[PDB]
RNA sequence: AUGACUCUCUUAAGGUAGCCAAAUGCCUCGUCAUCUAAUUAGUGACGCGCAUGAAUGGAUUAACGAGAUUCCCACUGUCCC
RNA sequence: UACCUGGUUGAUCCUGCCAGUAGUCAUAUGCUUGUCUCAAAGAUUAAGCCAUGCAUGUGUAAGUAUGAACAAAUAGACUGUGAAACUGCGAAUGGCUCAUUAAAUCAGUUAUAGUUUGUUUGAUGGUUACUCGGAUAACCGUAGUAAUUCUAGAGCUAAUACGUGCACCCCGAAAGGGAUGCAUUUAUUAGAUAGCGAUGAUUCAUGAUAACUCGACGGAUCGCACGGCCGCCGGCGACGCAUCAUUCAAAUUUCUGCCCUAUCAACUUUCGAUGGUAGGAUAGUGGCCUACCAUGGUGGUGACGGGUGACGGAGAAUUAGGGUUCGAUUCCGGAGAGGGAGCCUGAGAAACGGCUACCACAUCCAAGGAAGGCAGCAGGCGCGCAAAUUACCCAAUCCUGACACGGGGAGGUAGUGACAAUAAAUAACAAUACCGGG
RNA sequence: GCGGUAAUUCCAGCUCCAAUAGCGUAAUUUAAGUUGUUGCAGUUAAAAAGCUCGUAGUUGGACUUUGUGUUACUUUGAAGAAAUUAGAGUGCUCAAAGCAAGCCUACGCUCUGUAUACAUUAGCAUGGGAUAACAUUAUAGGAU
RNA sequence: UCCGCCGGCACCUUAUGAGAAAUCAAAGUUUUUGGGUUCCGGGGGGAGUAUGGUCGCAAGGCUGAAACUUAAAGGAAUUGAC
RNA sequence: CCCGUCGCUCCUACCGAUUGAAUGAUCCGGUGAAAUGUUCGGAUCGCGGUCGCGAGAAGUCCAUUGAACCUUAUCAUUUAGAGGAAGGAGAAGUCGUAACAAGGUUUCCGUAGGUGAACCUGCGGAAGGAUCAUUG
């Protein structure tokens, strides 16, 4: 090519968003924004595909035009914009606010939140470093920049960001023992004890993590994201809370719903 | 890029290696006339499903018992056919599935059944009745006689509201003769 | 145009590349600036990728140079190249590229030392000239050149891409090199 | 059409291997092909060869030639004049 | 379905092939064809040549209205709507095709501490001015030419167009003076230890200092709302400039892997072949290029060369297992736009529904010139064994613009369609006559 | 192979057979253990070089704990496009498919579902050390 | 002369073996298929021919096709006829 | 049953004088468009005090990239050719009888010479022989 792309076809799109490939040719393709465009989730797909809002590509626009979404606490009127992990949405009309999780099958999860837990979110500390005239800042994961951090604060921890101040309210050290959740490959989803740290020289760094139920399972250091200290998370977590059932089980508990329901 | 290009497709049977085995074709005939079936495609068609559903039991029975994709296929294998009366309750092994045969297949079709139950005179007076829209499974009307009824559905088979036999007015054939004989 | 693909070079094991794809903008090359000592100072200004600015020299006559051993930094004309390790010819040209040795005006370098020690090569500003008077030290090689009123220095910059002539005053070993090399 | 084959007269022996309208073929500007707009020339083939032929040496042959010959390119007052 | 059968003899057992058997999202062709669903379709030979039409334009309350424009009103700059035109942005995506290309493309896997990146998102930009200047379009009116979004001259007038412009250290009779935003270029210096950040690893991030540059930088812009203090102060937005990070990406790059051929065994190196030093050029690394120097580099573990009716892969057919064959085509990557080459604009192109030249074809001409690129959609000619309508629509999918609204032969819809695939009619029943069995 | 005056084989009628809205004819897979790694042959059927030497290649006896030398191999894991393939759920009337739907009858609900496996070789990371390759050893430049 | 051991050229009997059989103490230990390694064959002809290369004084050697043609050619054994 | 020459027809390929022909590609060389950079040039325009300042077209100079055309040369593919000559096919041609029996001279292999033709002969070898056999 001679330039940038600008479309995206369907069957190219990624596979969590759950697109129909029958249903066209072409997939919304995502604006530039905070998150990637393999790691997001367009306002179109929200607000069409998993609310019902909107029953169109059209009729989301017309929705985004009238200021009635924001993510983050700000106003958003591009249908294509990339909301990622741990946006929160807000809907002032219909009184709705969520949170982008994922959930135990990797995909991402509208969670509902309560009022008062919708005024922050949590980040991922990119690195930390002097910018011009020696003023030390951070960066994070979701493309924002801090600037005048606390000194403790270092690569790869958690920061606990207020919506309306826009100010660092609290931090997590990354550190053995502490509650994540995995953002990124296999593993998706699931939520765990970090157990172990595996570092090599000029490659990945592997963490070992296990769940509540004794399951151990390995990533690598960037799809790992801290959610609280200790075992308790900063953040309300979905139904299954990060517990991956094998087919079996899951299998075990469609076959009781189905006698009972 | 055209997206009705991305809509699958398969085949559902194959050709005998053999065409012309006396065996081979005194037997299938034997089926053909005793299901009443259209030709050798209708049956071709049930021997190739058959085949898969074995092959899928095979290849389970070569590993361990104790694999989870053993137990969990295997589970879902049986479930399937005892959900449509091919095994019994008695007979929840993968063994059991490789002691499938084309008649078992053959008496779940609709024709059969609708014959056997009691509301065909014969397996082929089954077949105008179903194609001629005068049967139902629940609530649904069934014009196709290859459909594989469920034991949860068997009960439920029953002519159409709409047809002069469950309740319906009287056809063309019978509604001219009496205005012929109105007319007199 | 002028181009820095590889795909007109031969392999490593010397066999020949058949073309495969046209030439790309994003690989091209340019003419060079050829920056010459002149009183007639040009730099043309060039537009790259990304809309970013080269300043191309075509000629120049005052550069910025730094004495390194005291530290002080003044803009002085260039008289003459000297030397230049890449290609002799460049010498007989007077074309200003990095790492060429040339002599600048010591003028500006003298106002500064007599001003700073005092010397030639208020009661409160004599106090502190004689203090730093007491570590004072010239490389005798250094000065010789200084009543010659030139300085042999060497260009750091590039005139083709930045436009502009700074360099260094030779001394020590560096200059001892150099200086060997033009004894002839 | 031709004559492997047969018959017949006959020699000291009946020209073998090769080669050819050859500096050797009368007929003859032989026939076919090629070279040319046009060729009694040249070359390659064909051979019942007036009258080819094996140290009276036969058939070839790189290199060589003030040796005979044909063609092509360059070159030109040889010619148009 | 882990299968075979005919053929050598007078007959026999073998070797061995021929023939038969079955499939192909495999093409063509023959004959035949009622219904439902689904659906490929000028790739193969010619990346051959193309009439005609269409496929890219774009307007918000928020850059610029005096249409001699419309509508509604009635001494005011304008302030209802708005054609045209300037300015801005886009047209580098998409679509099409497979010609060239055999460690090349490409695949998995790396690196950028070797670079650029409009936009999005986040952060960050020092202690005449109550607002400058000159042009130009639309418009207006003299035109030229056979002629083209071919073209000349005159009269007017705008800007978020264009050009301008308020906007610690050193010297030192401690006064005074110089430098003093950001960026640019060079040099010196700090960046510890085990006040003082990061990496597996950087004289790295970043600081201070001496100067340097004739620096498209540091708002002469717009909408809405009106308030609070006694002229002052002040809200919510739009657009724009610069820096870092981020996102969208590219470029180059590590390791391994590709069909046949040795009747291809040596190849490369004057004019770069392999490497070194110093430069030049580039967004940046690099013989990418120049000067100089060294004599290296590859090869039966197949270099080099040749063949391919060779784009690569995801995959496709057939498959007990192993395997064989195929992969032009809708997803990804690359490449090209009749053949080459060169180039402007731009964040991004060596662009072709952009330009320049040559060559090959070819259109118009009043013969002085002028205009050309369907391997986009449809269609035509040609080629062939071989392939459809010069249709409708932006309603869905999504893309793009100043933009909720415009546009989209991308895409969809229908037409043609026995490529291929699915379901499924062409009769059922009873009584007689006739014919069997128990 | 049939046809040379009594044609089951040609041209026709009749009857019958196969498939059936399909069927016939004109590169490639299967059959082919007739390309053989699994897995073929070479006394006489096609096929041991006339004989020996010989480099690369390929292949190499036994032995070391039983009761920071470098690799291959094996185990587990991480990463790894979708579509296709396998496969879970689901009565598009069945089916090829599709990614839907289901539940009750309110201003709705099931956080509805849209699993999972496979994915050579090379590369990355743990555990194992039998088998196997290379390297190494006595003037120890040894260990302590 | 007698007994035995190692090595060699062979022969005789035999099948528990192998093979299409002739026959083989290896041509055995092979669908119950795998000790190591080299050369070499893929129906019959065209053909060890054409062409290129290479070796040789030459004679020729080594390397080595295709077009096209054909339903058999061939091995072992049996009964006849000769 | 069966071998070869010769004679007749057809098919495929080979050799072949013609410095054969055509087509395509590549190398070197010659010439060289256009563009870009550079040099010179200063039509013309604007701005200051009839001299300065700034911008700047045509054209020109050198260099770079480099299409294109034209030689020789090499390679590739296709193809004509008098004549020479190979193989195969074509119910029922001519001349012999070489191979099969001890095939009437046992056959065959290598090599050499000769003859209308199969073939013959010399030398060495093999049994695939017509002999598994003379301690006579
Ligand atoms: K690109
Ligand atoms: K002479
Ligand atoms: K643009
Ligand atoms: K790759
Ligand atoms: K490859
Ligand atoms: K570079
Ligand atoms: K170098
Ligand atoms: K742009
Ligand atoms: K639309
Ligand atoms: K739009
Ligand atoms: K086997
Ligand atoms: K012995
Ligand atoms: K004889
Ligand atoms: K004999
Ligand atoms: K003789
Ligand atoms: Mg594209
Ligand atoms: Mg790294
Ligand atoms: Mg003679
Ligand atoms: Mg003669
Ligand atoms: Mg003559
Ligand atoms: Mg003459
Ligand atoms: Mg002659
Ligand atoms: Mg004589
Ligand atoms: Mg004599
Ligand atoms: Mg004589
Ligand atoms: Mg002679
Ligand atoms: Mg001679
Ligand atoms: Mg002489
Ligand atoms: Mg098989
Ligand atoms: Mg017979
Ligand atoms: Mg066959
Ligand atoms: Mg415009
Ligand atoms: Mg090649
Ligand atoms: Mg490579
Ligand atoms: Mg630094
Ligand atoms: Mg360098
Ligand atoms: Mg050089
Ligand atoms: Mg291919
Ligand atoms: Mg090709
Ligand atoms: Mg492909
Ligand atoms: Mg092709
Ligand atoms: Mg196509
Ligand atoms: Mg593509
Ligand atoms: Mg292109
Ligand atoms: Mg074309
Ligand atoms: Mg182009
Ligand atoms: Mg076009
Ligand atoms: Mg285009
Ligand atoms: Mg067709
Ligand atoms: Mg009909
Ligand atoms: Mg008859
Ligand atoms: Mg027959
Ligand atoms: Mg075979
Ligand atoms: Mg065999
Ligand atoms: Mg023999
Ligand atoms: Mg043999
Ligand atoms: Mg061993
Ligand atoms: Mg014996
Ligand atoms: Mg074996
Ligand atoms: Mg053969
Ligand atoms: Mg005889
Ligand atoms: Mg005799
Ligand atoms: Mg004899």
């Amino acid at each position: 090519a001679r330039g940038l792309k600008k479309h995206l076809k369907r069957l190219n799109a990624p596979k969590h968003w759950m697109l129909d490939k029958l249903g066209g040719a072409f997939a919304p393709k995502p604006s530039s924004g905070p998150h990637k465009s393999r790691e997001c989730l367009p306002l179109v797909i929200i607000l069409r595909n998993r609310l019902k809002y909107a029953l169109t590509y059209r009729e989301v626009i017309s929705i985004l035009m009238q200021r009635q979404v924001m993510v983050d606490g700000k106003v958003r009127t591009d249908k294509t914009y990339p909301a990622g992990f741990m946006d929160v949405v807000t809907i002032p009309k219909t009184n709705e606010s969520f949170r982008l999780l994922y959930d135990t099958k990797g995909r991402f999860r509208l969670h509902s939140l309560r009022d008062e837990e919708a005024k922050f979110k949590l980040c991922k500390v990119r690195s930390v470093q002097f910018g011009q005239k020696g003023i030390p800042y951070l960066n994070t994961y979701d493309g924002r920049t801090i600037r005048y951090p606390d000194p403790l604060i270092k690569a790869n921890d958690t920061i606990k960001l207020d919506l309306d101040s826009n100010k660092i309210v609290d931090f997590i050290k990354f550190d053995v023992g502490n509650v994540v959740m995995v953002t990124g490959g296999r593993n998706r989803g699931r939520v765990g004890i970090l157990k172990n740290r595996e570092k090599h020289k000029g490659s990945f760094e592997t963490v070992h993590i296990q769940d509540s139920q004794g399951h151990e399972f390995a990533t690598r250091l960037g799809n790992v994201f801290t959610l609280g200290k200790g075992s308790k998370p900063w953040v309300s977590l979905p139904k299954g809370k990060g517990i991956k059932l094998s087919i079996i089980e899951e299998a075990r508990k469609r076959m009781a719903a189905q006698s009972a329901t | 890029v055209h997206v009705s290009f991305y809509r699958n497709y398969g085949k559902t049977f194959k050709k005998p290696r053999r065409p012309y085995e006396k065996e081979r074709l005194d037997a299938e005939l034997k089926l053909v006339g005793e299901y009443g079936l259209r030709c050798k495609r209708e049956l071709w068609r049930v021997q190739y499903a058959l085949s898969r559903i074995r092959n899928a039991a095979r290849m389970l029975l070569t590993l361990d018992e104790k694999d989870p994709r053993r137990i969990f296929e295997g589970e879902a294998l049986l479930r399937r056919m005892n959900r449509y009366g091919l095994l019994d309750e008695s007979q929840n092994k993968l063994d059991y599935v490789l002691a499938l045969t084309v008649e078992n297949f053959l008496e779940r079709r609709l024709q059969t059944l609708v014959f056997k139950t009691g509301m065909a005179k014969s397996i082929h007076h089954a077949r105008v009745l179903i194609r001629q829209r005068h049967i139902r499974v629940g609530r649904q009307v069934v014009n196709v006689a290859s459909f594989m009824v469920r034991v949860d559905s068997q009960k439920h088979i029953d002519f159409s509201l709409t047809s002069p036999f469950g309740g319906g007015r009287p056809g063309r054939v019978k509604r001219k003769n009496q205005k012929s004989a109105a007319k007199k | 145009g002028i181009s820095r693909d590889s795909m007109h070079k031969r392999r490593a094991t010397g066999g020949k590349k058949k073309s495969w794809r046209k030439k790309r903008k994003y690989e091209l090359g340019r003419q060079p600036a050829n920056t010459k000592i002149s009183s007639n100072k040009t730099v043309r200004r060039i537009r790259v990728r990304g809309g970013n600015v080269k300043w191309r020299a075509l000629r120049l006559d005052t550069g910025n140079f730094s004495w390194g051993s005291e530290a002080v930094t003044r803009k002085t004309r260039i008289l003459d190249v000297v030397y230049n390790a890449s290609n002799n010819e460049l010498v007989r040209t007077q074309t200003l590229v990095k790492s060429a040795i040339v002599q600048v005006d010591a003028a500006p370098f003298k106002q500064w030392y007599l001003q700073h020690y005092g010397i030639d090569i208020s009661n409160h500003v004599v106090r502190k000239i004689e203090n730093r008077q007491a570590d004072r030290k010239l490389d005798s090689h250094l000065e010789e050149q200084f009543a010659s009123g030139r300085l042999l220095a060497c260009i750091s910059s590039r005139p083709g891409q930045c436009g502009r002539a700074d360099g260094y005053i030779l001394e020590g070993k560096e200059l001892e090199f150099y200086m060997k090399k033009l004894q002839k």
